Formats: C-alpha cells, sequence, structure tokens
C-alpha cells in the first residue's frame, strides 16, 4: 500500500530537483552566483528524502548529453524492479536534450549521489564518485561551480573520514584552499579552512593547527554556520593551549551562532567546552543551561563537576573523575578537566575576592583550607599576576585588599563601545539598502 | 546608537518587504 | 597555449567586477526613476 | 460553598506521615484511619498500604469493600433507570454522583473518567466550571501537575467565555495555591491579595490558613511600600491577625526592624513550613529569601556598619553573620563588602547610571545579535 | 522610607547627607525602546517565514 | 624550565591517555606543571630531590631559575613596598647577600635592606587631553554615511 | 538549514527517566547542604 505513497513522494521530489537545475541554470544566465544558494539549502530535506527511483530517474532525465557520466553514474544505482509506469521523465527537451548541460548542474547532480551513496553503509563506491567529481571540479573553473563544490568539499571531507583516512585528504584541501584564496572565493575559503582545523584536531596536531589559524585570515562575507564551525575550533586550540579568556569568548560567540533549532550536538560539544574553560577560569557556569531538554543528559557529569568545584572538594572532584572517567575521555576534555582538578583553589579565591574588601592571609588560609598561610600568599600572589583578582597584598601588616571600583562611565569607554555599535548598525542599513532588487527592467 | 539601531531596523523591514514582493511576481509570472 | 591564463584570469576578474556594477546601476536607476 | 472532595486533609496527614520523622505519630495515624474508615475508601487505602508497607486490616477491608461495591450498584442502578425515561437532569445528577463517591473513595483514573464523561454531557456553564474545579481539586490532592495545568487552561477558558466572578475569585485562588506550589510566589502574592476580601473557598483550607498563607508570600514577593499599604495597613489582614500572635509578630518584625524577634519568628515559620505540605518543597528557599530580605533591609540604610553591631541587632554571633553575608555577597544577592582586618561592613550599592550602560549595552547586544542573524538569513 | 537623602556610617556615627538624581529618564526610555524594537524583529523573524 | 607551557601542555596531548598517568618518565613534568600551575613552588623546590632518570638534573636547576624569575615577576606585579617576610625567604636564596645580584639584574631600587618598592603606580595615567580631532573625524564620518547615497 | 552532521548526537543508551523534573528555577545555592537554620539558630543562641 505504500508503494503508491512512495511513488508521488518521489514524483514531487523529481520535481523538485527539476525547480532546482531550473534555478541554477537562472543564476548562470542571470549572472548572479548567489541564486544557487537557493537550491543548495535543500540539501539535507532533499538527502533524506531521495531513493532510488528518484536517483535514476533524476540521472537518466538530466543526462540526455555526455553519457559518459551516466555510464559511470549508473552502474552504482539500482536498476528500477520491473517498473511498467515508468513516465521516462524528460526534462530536457529537444534543443536543451541535445544541448551539454552546465557543468554546476552536472556537479549538483553527482552531489546527490554520493550523498546517497554515504548515507546509505557504502562508502568506497561513495569516495569513487567523490573522487571523480572533484577531477570535474578542479577541471572547471567558475563561480556557481565554485559555491557548489564547497558542499563537494564537505561531503568529500565526510566520505574519507568515515573511511578513516583524513590525513590522505590534507594535501588535497591544502590545494583547493590554495586555489580558492588565489581566486578570491570566500564560501570555499571558509569550507576548507573549517575541514582542515577539523582534520588536524582530529590526530590532535594543535600545533599546525594554531598555525594555519594564525597565518589565514577567515572570510569576513561567511556563512553563519562556518563562522561557528571555526569559532569553535579556535576556540578548542586556544583553550588546549593557555588562553581560557579568548577561548570563552569565541565559544559563546560560536555557540551564540550555531542554528537555533538544529545542531543539537554542536551545542552539547561546545557547552561542555565551555563548562569546562569556565572552571578552569575559575567563574561558575549558569544553571539554566543543566536543564534544556536537548542537553540535559549529556551535561549532567559536567553538572557533577561544577557542584564539586563550587563546594571544593577533591573527594567529590576525584569520585566524579573516576566514575565519570570514561565519557569525558570520549568527548574530548580530560585533560583540561585534569588541569582543573588541581587549579580548583582558584574559583575559592576568586569567591574570597569577590566577597571581602580586605581579609587576613590567616583567614584565607583558613577559608582555603590550605597549609600555613605562606602558601595562601603564594597563591594569592599568583592569581593576582596571573589577573583572576584585582587586590594587591601588602605583608607589612598581612593582609589583601581588594582594588576600587572606577567610575567606567566618565572613562571614553562608552564612547568606544557605542562608536562600535553605531558603526555596524550604520554598515548593517547600508548592505539592506544594496540587497534592494527592482527586477521589472527584465 | 539608538537612532542607529531603529534606522538599521527599518531598513530590514524594506528588504523583507521587497523580497516578498519580488518573490510573490515572479511566481505569478511563471 | 601562451600567455592565455594570464588572459582569462584577468578577464574573470574584470567580469566579476562589471557584473557586480551593473547589478549595483539597475539598482540606482530603478530608485532615479521612480 | 463547594464538596469537601477529596478532603485535603488527607493529603496533608499522607505528607506528614511519608516524612521521616513523623512517620510514627500515633495521633495522626488514628486521625487519618477514621477519616478513611468513614469515608471507605478502599483503593486510598491500598495505595496508602503499599507506600507505607502497612498491615492490610483485611477485617475492615472486607466489609469496607463490601459497602463500597453496594454503593456502586446502587449508583449504576440510579443511573440506568435515569437513562431509561429521564431527559437530562437527571442523568447527570446520576452521573455527578457516581463520579463524586468514586472520588470520595479515591480511584483516581475511574473518577477522572467519570468526570470527563458528564463534562461532555453537561451544558451549563456553571455546571462545567464546577467539573473543572473538581478536577483541579483531584489534581492538588495528587500534585498531578500536567493536570492541574490543563484543568486550570480549561477553567480560564470557561470564564473568558462568560461566568460569575465568584467562580472567578475562586479560580483565582485555585491559581494561587498552585502557584505556592511551584515557587511563583509574586503571583501567589498578587492572587491572593486580591481574594482576600472575596474568599468564599473553605473547600481548600480554612481563612485563618488563608491569611497566614497570604501573609507568608506577600513579605517574600512585595516591596516596603506595598507591604506597607496592602499587607500591614490591611484592614482584613490585621483583624485576622488579632487572632494569630506568631505570624503577626512574624510581619511586624520585619516591618519595624525587630530583627532578633524576626529571626525568631522565621526560625518557627521554618519548621511550620516544612510541615506543611504545600510548601515543603520550598520551605529552605523561603527562610533563605527572608533572611536575605532582612539583611539587605539592614544595609538599606548604612554606607558603613558593624559586624559587631549587626550580630547584636540579629541576636547571633559574629562569626554566624561573617559566613551568611560572605555566601551572599558571593552568590551577588547583596550589595556590600566585608572588612575583616577592621570588621566593616561597607556597602557598595551600584549608581544607576553606569548600572544602566551596562544594561543597555547587554540588551542591544542580544539585539543586534539578532538583528545580524536576520540579515544573514535574508540571502542565506 | 525615603524621607530624606542620606546614609548613616555606624562606627563613626555620622549622618550623610546628600542629594541626588538617581534615574536619567533617557537611559530608561532606550532600555525600553530596545525591548520593543526586540519585539519588532521577532515579527520580522515571524514574516520572513514567506521568504523560504 | 624554558617556561614554555603552551607548547608543553600541546605536546602533552600527543602522548596517550594511560602513558601520561603511568609512565614515572613522563609523570615528573606533569607533576612540576600542575604545582606550578597550584602555586605551591614549595613543593617543586624541595621535588628537586627525587629525579627519575640523572638527566634529568640539568634541566632541574634551569627550571629552578625560572621558577625564581616568576616568583619576583608575580611579587613585582602584585604586592606593594616588598616585605614578603623578606625578600630572600620566600625567594629561597639561602645566602642572603645571593639575591643582590638578580636585585642589580632586574630594575629594583634597593632601598631600605630587603626593602625593594615596586611602583606598582605604574605611573598612574591620569592626564586626559579630551581626544578631539579623533572624535570629529568619527562624528564626521557618521554624518558621511548618513547622508551620502548607499 | 544546515544540520551539523559531523558533530554526532549524544548517545541514548541509557537515556535514565527525570529523577524529579521539577520545573520551579533551579537555581545555585539549592546544591548546599545546610543544617536547619532553626538548628543553627539554636546552637548560636546556646553558644552566645
Amino acid at each position: 500500500a505504500a508503494e503508491h505513497s512512495q511513488r508521488e513522494l518521489d514524483t514531487v521530489t523529481l520535481e523538485d530537483i527539476k525547480e532546482h537545475v531550473k534555478q541554477l541554470e537562472k543564476a548562470v544566465s542571470g549572472k548572479e552566483p548567489r541564486f544557487v544558494l537557493r537550491a543548495l539549502r535543500m540539501l539535507p530535506s532533499t538527502s533524506r528524502r531521495l531513493n532510488h527511483y528518484v536517483l535514476y530517474k533524476a540521472v537518466q532525465g538530466f543526462f540526455t548529453s555526455n553519457n559518459a557520466t551516466r555510464d559511470f553514474l549508473l552502474p552504482f544505482l539500482e536498476e528500477p524492479m520491473d517498473t511498467e509506469a515508468d513516465l521516462q521523465f524528460r526534462p530536457r527537451t529537444g534543443k536543451a536534450a541535445s544541448t551539454p548541460l552546465l557543468p554546476e548542474v552536472e556537479a549538483y547532480l553527482q552531489l546527490l549521489v554520493v550523498i546517497f551513496m554515504m548515507n546509505s553503509k557504502r562508502y568506497k563506491e561513495a569516495q569513487k564518485i567523490s573522487d571523480d567529481l572533484m577531477q570535474k571540479i578542479s577541471t572547471q573553473n567558475r563561480r556557481a561551480l565554485d559555491l557548489v563544490a564547497a558542499k563537494c568539499y564537505y561531503y568529500h571531507a565526510r566520505v574519507y573520514e568515515f573511511l578513516d583516512k583524513l590525513d590522505v585528504v590534507r594535501s588535497f584541501l591544502h590545494a583547493r584552499l590554495r586555489t580558492a584564496t588565489l581566486r578570491h572565493d570566500a564560501d570555499g575559503q571558509a569550507t576548507l579552512l573549517n575541514l582542515l582545523l577539523r582534520n588536524y584536531l582530529h590526530y590532535s596536531l594543535y600545533d599546525q593547527a594554531e598555525k594555519l589559524v594564525s597565518k589565514s585570515v577567515f572570510p569576513e562575507q561567511a556563512n553563519n554556520n562556518e563562522w561557528a564551525r571555526y569559532l569553535y575550533y579556535t576556540g578548542r586550540i586556544k583553550a588546549i593551549q593557555l588562553e581560557y579568556s579568548e577561548a570563552r569568548r569565541t565559544m559563546t560567540n560560536a555557540l551564540r551562532k550555531a542554528p537555533q533549532h538544529t545542531a543539537v550536538g554542536f551545542k552539547q560539544t561546545v557547552h561542555k567546552l565551555l563548562i569546562v574553560v569556565e572552571l578552569l577560569l575559575g567563574e561558575i557556569p549558569d544553571r539554566l543551561q543543566f536543564r534544556q531538554p536537548s542537553l540535559k543528559r549529556s551535561l549532567m557529569p559536567y553538572f557533577l563537576l561544577t557542584q564539586a568545584v563550587r563546594t571544593g572538594n577533591l573527594a567529590k572532584f576525584n569520585q566524579v573523575l573516576d566514575q565519570f572517567g570514561e565519557k569525558f575521555q570520549a568527548d574530548g576534555t580530560y585533560t583540561l578537566i585534569i588541569r582543573l582538578r588541581h587549579n580548583v583553589i582558584k574559583t575559592g579565591v576568586r569567591m574570597i575576592s569577590l566577597s571581602y574588601s580586605r581579609i587576613s592571609l590567616a583567614d584565607i588560609a583558613q577559608k582555603l583550607q590550605l597549609d600555613s598561610p605562606e602558601d595562601a600568599e603564594f597563591i594569592v600572589a599568583k592569581a593576582i599576576r596571573d589577573g583572576v583578582i584585582e587586590a594587591s597584598i601588602n605583608h607589612e601588616k598581612g593582609y589583601v585588599q581588594s582594588k576600587e571600583m572606577i567610575d567606567i562611565y566618565s572613562t571614553r569607554e562608552p564612547q568606544l563601545a557605542f562608536h562600535q555599535r553605531i558603526s555596524f548598525c550604520l554598515d548593517i542599513h547600508n548592505m539592506s539598502v544594496k540587497a534592494m532588487r527592482f527586477p521589472p527592467k527584465s | 546608537y539608538l537612532a542607529s539601531l531603529i534606522r538599521s531596523v527599518v531598513a530590514l523591514h524594506n528588504l523583507i518587504n521587497n523580497k516578498i514582493a519580488n518573490r510573490d511576481a515572479e511566481k505569478k509570472e511563471g | 597555449s601562451g600567455l592565455r591564463q594570464y588572459y582569462l584570469s584577468k578577464i574573470e576578474e574584470l567580469q566579476l567586477i562589471v557584473n557586480d556594477k551593473s547589478q549595483n546601476l539597475r539598482r540606482l536607476q530603478a530608485q532615479r526613476n521612480e | 460553598g463547594l464538596p469537601k472532595n477529596p478532603d485535603l486533609r488527607i493529603a496533608q496527614l499522607r505528607f506528614l506521615l511519608s516524612l521521616p520523622e513523623h512517620r510514627g505519630d500515633a495521633a495522626v495515624r488514628d486521625e487519618l484511619m477514621a477519616a478513611v474508615r468513614d469515608n471507605n475508601m478502599a483503593p486510598y487505602y491500598e495505595a496508602l498500604c503499599k507506600s507505607l508497607d502497612w498491615q492490610i486490616d483485611v477485617d475492615l477491608l472486607n466489609k469496607m469493600k463490601k459497602a463500597n461495591e453496594d454503593e456502586l450498584k446502587r449508583l449504576d442502578e440510579e443511573l440506568e433507570d435515569a437513562e431509561k425515561n429521564l431527559g437530562e437532569s437527571e442523568i447527570r445528577d446520576a452521573m455527578m454522583a457516581k463520579a463524586e463517591y468514586l472520588c470520595r473513595i479515591g480511584d483516581k483514573e475511574g473518577a477522572l473518567t467519570a468526570f470527563r464523561k458528564t463534562y461532555d454531557k453537561t451544558v451549563a456553564l456553571g455546571h462545567r466550571l464546577d467539573i473543572v474545579f473538581y478536577l483541579l481539586r483531584i489534581g492538588l490532592f495528587y500534585m498531578d501537575n500536567d493536570l492541574i495545568t490543563r484543568n486550570t487552561e480549561k477553567a480560564k477558558s470557561l470564564i473568558e467565555e462568560g461566568g460569575d466572578w465568584d467562580r472567578r475569585n475562586r479560580l483565582k485562588v485555585y491559581q494561587g495555591l498552585y502557584c505556592v506550589a511551584i515557587r511563583d510566589f509574586k503571583q501567589a502574592a498578587e492572587l491572593f491579595l486580591d481574594t482576600v476580601s472575596t474568599f468564599t473557598s473553605y473547600e481548600l483550607m480554612d481563612y485563618k490558613t488563608f491569611v497566614t498563607y497570604t501573609v507568608y508570600v506577600s513579605m517574600i514577593a512585595l516591596e516596603r511600600p506595598d507591604l506597607r499599604e496592602k499587607v500591614i495597613k490591611g484592614a482584613e489582614i490585621l483583624e485576622v491577625l488579632h487572632s494569630l500572635p506568631a505570624v503577626r509578630q512574624y510581619l511586624f518584625s520585619l516591618y519595624e526592624c525587630r530583627y532578633s524577634v524576626f529571626f525568631q519568628s522565621l526560625a518557627v515559620v521554618e519548621q511550620e513550613m516544612k510541615k506543611d505540605w504545600l510548601f515543603a518543597p520550598h520551605y529552605r528557599y523561603y527562610v533563605r529569601e527572608m533572611r536575605i530580605h532582612a539583611y539587605s533591609q539592614l544595609l538599606e540604610s548604612y554606607r558603613s556598619l558593624t559586624l559587631g553591631y549587626m550580630a547584636e541587632a540579629f541576636g547571633v554571633g559574629v562569626e554566624f553573620i561573617d559566613q551568611e553575608l560572605s555566601r551572599f555577597i558571593a552568590a551577588g544577592r547583596l550589595h556590600c563588602k566585608i572588612d575583616k582586618v577592621n570588621e566593616i561592613v561597607e556597602t557598595n550599592r551600584p549608581d544607576s547610571k553606569n548600572w544602566q550602560y551596562q544594561e543597555t549595552i547587554k540588551k542591544g547586544d542580544l539585539l543586534l545579535n539578532r538583528v545580524q542573524k536576520l540579515s544573514r538569513v535574508i540571502n542565506m | 522610607d525615603k524621607k530624606f537623602h542620606g546614609i548613616l556610617d555606624q562606627g563613626e556615627g555620622v549622618l550623610i547627607i546628600f542629594d541626588e538624581p538617581p534615574v536619567d529618564k533617557t537611559y530608561e526610555a532606550a532600555l525600553e525602546t530596545i525591548q520593543n524594537m526586540s519585539k519588532v524583529v521577532d515579527s520580522l523573524y515571524n514574516k520572513a517565514k514567506k521568504l523560504t | 624550565s624554558q617556561n614554555r607551557v603552551a607548547e608543553f601542555h600541546t605536546e602533552l596531548e600527543r602522548l596517550p591517555a594511560k602513558d601520561i598517568q603511568t609512565n614515572v618518565y613522563i609523570k615528573h613534568p606533569v607533576s612540576l606543571e600542575q604545582y606550578l600551575m597550584e602555586g605551591s613552588y614549595n613543593k617543586v623546590f624541595l621535588a628537586k630531590g627525587n629525579i627519575p632518570a640523572e638527566s634529568y638534573t640539568f634541566f632541574i636547576d634551569i627550571l629552578l631559575d625560572t621558577i625564581r624569575d616568576e616568583i619576583a615577576g608575580c611579587i613585582e606585579k602584585a604586592y606593594e613596598k616588598i616585605l614578603f617576610t623578606e625578600a630572600t625567604r620566600i625567594l629561597f636564596f639561602n645566602t642572603p647577600k645571593k639575591m643582590t645580584d638578580y636585585a642589580k639584574k632586574r630594575g629594583w631600587v634597593l632601598g631600605p635592606n630587603n626593602y625593594y618598592s615596586f611602583a606598582s603606580q605604574q605611573q598612574k595615567p591620569e592626564d586626559t587631553t579630551i581626544p578631539s580631532t579623533e572624535l570629529a573625524k568619527q562624528v564626521i564620518e557618521y554624518a558621511r554615511q548618513l547622508e551620502m547615497i548607499v | 538549514d544546515d544540520e551539523f552532521e559531523e558533530f554526532p548526537a549524544e548517545d541514548w543508551a541509557g537515556l535514565d527517566e527525570d529523577e524529579d523534573a521539577h520545573v520551579w528555577e533551579d537555581n545555585w545555592d539549592d546544591d548546599n547542604v545546610e543544617d536547619d537554620f532553626s538548628n543553627q539558630l539554636r546552637a548560636e543562641l546556646e553558644k552566645h
């Protein structure tokens, strides 16, 4: 009974694909490369709803000319099971059928096929088709073709990562990134930089990742998703190194820029890293994020870790670490947690500084459960130099005195903040006025 | 700054309206 | 075959610039007509 | 003006028994057993034994099930007689009686289904609201949060469609009790104050208990001016409090800044709230918030203060006040800093201009984030 | 009760008396406008669904 | 020892997890780094005695010199007018005069005995000149963007 | 949409039922285990 529903679903999917290729052709004809992004938008939904009949009919109807790619593609696809009501979907008519299809359209269809092959647990042929597509893209040179090649790069890297051959694709990615940078392609630059950072971080080549980040300038006109990926990876690098403040800033920006509804796993990962880096810095993460339905069960070990850090107790911390030791390793924060396990006292010193305007070193030792006040003095001096606490020590009497709070308003800082925001708003208005189209003269 | 924010929101509103109009016109012509 | 890639690169850059300029000019012309 | 069904004192007694301290309360056990004996609650007795690991007095339960079956068959026969000939009215009353007895015996699901069928047949708005109130009271008795929320929304929709203001005020009291349950003390105090002069829901609690609850919620939700104009200067509240020396002392200690007496009153109120079933979940949050409120009230009129003076005012030691102030300043509640070398409590209340600038930065950053996201999404 | 604008300095046995413009009435209006325009941007978000 | 904690952790990340918690040769640098972060400099100053292999002895000395320098920097940035129960006691100098050469090397005023003001004032920059040309330029840019045809 | 397939969603192997699921406000200080402020005040009065 569901066969008829599947067939009508396939027909509507074919209509959607035809609309997509029409949009690509319109983009190429009108010299408006950004149009192809409209078709590329529905890539996840189309991948979800793809089927054998859909792919076979699409390729047959869209590869009348240049049948070499049909020869390379069809064998991977499965023949329809004795189809008798075939309508012989023929989108290209007469002159259109005779003429060779466009490079962007061929790339899009190849991309659909590789995505389907990947979704199915058959990665070898996915890699083969991907390599063929990449050869085609390298041979060609166009703008809309580059826009499609961005997603092609993403899925090529994905299939190789599934294969566990991420290292070999590194040189391929570097070469393509160089070509894109020479050709001034922001989308390709962003996608390739994100994929390269992922490659490095997979094998823990943090020095290489840092060098590439320092020497490459991320495109400003990049999609919010690419910005989120880049911010997350840079924050990961800075957190693995000792740049906790910058890591927290960048990763808050990444979580802010991530899509609101989807990207649940990315949100969980960024949230865990943010919790750990905040604990290292000595603050206390907000508790609202610990009860969201999506991020509820995942962050429980980190909830317990925050509990122990706040009520600093090495017994509880070690218990939590021993219990959830393996999950920290799986999620990629065990080393940072190990650092926290020894810099825990920083949080206590921060709370003491926040509460007390002037306290004795003996009292600080008593509150921090330390040994003789010499250790407390050394810890406080370390914190002051690190900038965690704005206080000055005075041993001629033997107390730590917190610095005064300066009147920020009388300073020029509000002027700078407001100027930044004014410039941002003016740029937004200018670009929103330039985005307008008046089409009747077409 | 508040005035500039108001200006930006108005510009966005105009862009959304223009895009709606163009999309509707293209659909009707098609 | 000789100095063809150089010419093609310069032409492609100029074509991108010209397309952008033409789009902007069409918007400006619409506003002027209004 | 409504039936005492389900009897919420039963829920109170069950909670008292569930509490580890009073699980051996012979008197409470006798009172609960007497109530269940009189009302013939076989499902509730079964559930209570299952939950408390109590021996089943099968001798009583036998006759009790006998009576329950007798009454149920009577009700079914009367319903059948009604539907045979009588048109409406009598049949609705029959279903109401059946469901009421089922609730009185304790069958949650049977009672809920009976009330749903009765509501489906009923068309009078008053009777519909009565059914919704019965369901809301069952949800309160069994702390069924989803049922409570759904029935509250249904009652609100009915009142919007049109209904008596008496039922409106009753719904206000019900909403207030639910708000106290889910720790929305601001709305609880608002509704209780609005209904202090229009209280007709004696089905849920006594008027003295209602005024005590209103006082408790008000002193945590209302600033000093509102507490002055509404609670302390409230004629009805004062009239009722005239018979409650403890609650009057608790309120007036805070109002008049007699802090030792206020701390004593909060100490007794903590035990009262912990024993009370509605407040028991939030019996520490309320105490902590009241302590923070008292400290902030004392500090609101002092640039500098001495820990010895604070300890004398609160009738405590210096170390206790030091711990409390440190904890609350760290949590960010009290605006002050503690100087220990010289025991001073210098106040650090923020400047309005600077607080406004920070708030503007934060809110404008959120708005600009959203505007940038919209601008980006417009083209992609 | 805000009868007079002043603060007590215990220990030193002093009473400080000052005059304060506690509020600007421009920052508050700006904040309210920011909230209202946040609502407007939410409505624009809803309206942009037609573009998709 | 060279004080490249960033590179230290970058390299520590490469090695497997079990080896950083098992191998006695990899566990000495980790312990020293952890103590340095904690600020318990005394622990390391007494733990110099224990060495997994004599090769580490060379680098322990440079680590101690660097830790002395870090203590000096922490004292300079923090604190105000010396003390810390005499500089020698906290700098772990056996002889009273051993710190004089390093005090001379650093820009320390050498006031009363074991009393070196750190001038944490940093000149206390209070002069303000109302930067006016730049603010005028910024407002003129605002006007240009408001008026120009986009 | 740009579903982040690279980052996997957390596995639902265990997926234990909610302990209490109370929805009031959470808040950090609730985690603290105090000692019956009434008893605290009694001890303070006793020790003066």
